[PDB]
Formats: C-alpha cells, structure tokens, sequence
C-alpha cells in the first residue's frame, strides 16, 4: 500500500522543466542547435547506450594495471559537453556523503567533468591500501579569461601520477612514473603551456582517507602555491615541502 | 516500467546530444 513517488530519490529521469532547460541551453552554444534539438528529440533513431561496469580487479592485479582500469572506466562514462551539469557536488560534504554520490553516479552512467572524476578516483582506489590519493587544482590564465582545473593526485610506492577528465588528453591521467611531486605538477605546466596557458595557482590537497564512512571532510586546499611570485626554485621546493609534509602525516 | 522507459529515453538523447556536441568542440 502506498505507490512510490519518491520525491528524495535521485536519479533520471529527470522532470520536463529541467529537460527543457538543457534542449533551450543547446540552442544557444550551438551554430544549429535548434536543429540538433529536433533531429535528436523525440527520433526513434537513438543509439543504445550501455551502462560502462566497473572494473573488478583480482588481488594479484598490480596497482599500475588498476589504475588503468579505473581511468577507462572514467573516460567511457565520456566528458560532458551537453552545456548542462549533471550532478550537484559540494565539496564541503563528509566523505561518506561524497562516495555516496560517486556510486550514485556510477549508477546513472551520465557524461563527467574533472570533480566528477575526482570523486569518482577516490571511491574507485579506496579499495588500494598502498595508493595515496590527493586534489590538485590549477588556476590558469588565457586570452582574457582564467580557468579552474581539478585532478586526482595519486602515489603508488614513491611514484606520482594522476587520474582526472579533461577536454585534453594531456591534462588528465598520468601513469605512476614521476619521482617527485614537483615533476608531477610541472608536467601539467608543460601541457598547459603547450595551449598558452599561464599557470598562477597550485592548490594541493592533503591525502584522503580510504575509509568510506569517514565523516572527514576533504581539504583540497592544504598548500596553495602562487607560482607567479615563486619563481621557479621557490616553487620546485615549495611542492617538495607538501609532498614531505604529506608523507609525515 | 513507463519510468525505467522515460529513463532510458533521457539517457539515450543525453548520449546522443554529448556525440554532437563533442564533434562540434573536438574540430574546434
């Protein structure tokens, strides 16, 4: 007794205001998006869109081959370019809320940006005791505009890389081959300067807990490096300080 | 289910828009 009209479950489908809200959103970053709107719209002609699984991994599979595995999972959920956001993420919430999130999201299958991926990151390596995980965010500046950029920072026995989702390949995954953290941060320097990007602000979070409950929020701003007044040495020792201060903590 | 089918129907436009839109950003 009692039909479910569950109003606090989450989850498409979504009401038919919002639905619209994204079709007339469409129109205006698109040339023709009016037409892309009724050629997708209401057709019969739509691909199936299968629900990507989440990898599972045997023990013995090395932490190098997981973490391949975790990022492909996140690059076939596919970057979002709709112009909508498909998910609400604050980044005050408890962990426990987050990974709540990050499995409700593996459960919808929707299209990603670089937070959702963050989250994603975390709840799919809590499972790799020997991973370290840990934000970092980029401010960079270009042709009038600045630009904000998360990734998921990871250490595997001494070596650096990284999980994210980026519209560019090279601002994203990186394999856990870096010796050091400042080799790590300046890669993603060298990318952006490759798109004339001016790199001003390096925000380095403290390492996250591997527990899912945890009630612990995440601090994603533990060093903040203003790379512009560093230098270059400053900086190279600055990054070497978090990394050393994370590994006594 | 007339809601797993609303569901699916989102989805599967949503996928579709991205496809277009990814095509549009990509060659530019």
């Amino acid at each position: 007794g009692g039909v479910p009209f569950f109003v606090n479950r989450g989850g498409l489908p979504v009401d038919e205001a919002t639905w619209e809200r994204m079709w007339k959103h469409v129109a205006k970053i698109h040339p023709d998006g009016e037409k892309v709107a009724q050629r997708i719209r209401g057709a019969t002609d739509l691909p199936k869109i299968p629900i990507p699984s989440v990898p599972t991994f045997q023990p013995s599979t090395p932490v190098p081959e997981r973490l391949e595995a975790v990022q492909r999972y996140i690059r076939e959920l596919q970057y979002n370019h709709t112009g909508t956001q498909f998910f609400e993420i604050k980044k005050s919430r408890p962990l426990t809320g987050l990974m709540d999130l990050a499995k409700e999201m593996t459960k919808e299958a929707l299209p990603i940006k670089c937070l959702e991926a963050v989250i994603l990151g975390i709840y799919l390596t809590n499972s790799m005791p020997t991973l370290e995980r840990f934000p970092i965010s980029f401010k960079t500046y270009f042709s009038g505009n600045y630009f904000r950029h998360i990734v998921l920072g990871v250490n595997f026995a001494g070596r650096y890389g990284a999980l994210g989702m980026s519209r560019r390949e090279d601002l994203m995954y990186k394999p856990p081959a870096f010796r050091t953290l400042s080799e790590l941060v300046l890669d993603f320097e060298a990318a952006y300067g490759r798109c004339w990007h001016v790199l001003k602000k390096v925000k380095l979070g403290q390492s996250v807990s591997h527990d899912p409950h945890s009630v612990e929020q995440i601090e994603w701003k533990h060093s903040v490096l203003d790379v512009e007044r560093l230098g270059r040495d400053d900086f190279r020792k600055e990054l070497e300080r978090h990394a050393r201060d994370m590994r006594l903590k | 289910s007339a809601q797993q089918e609303l569901k699916q129907r989102q989805r599967a436009e949503i996928y579709a828009l991205n496809r277009v839109m990814t095509e549009l950003e990509q060659q530019q």
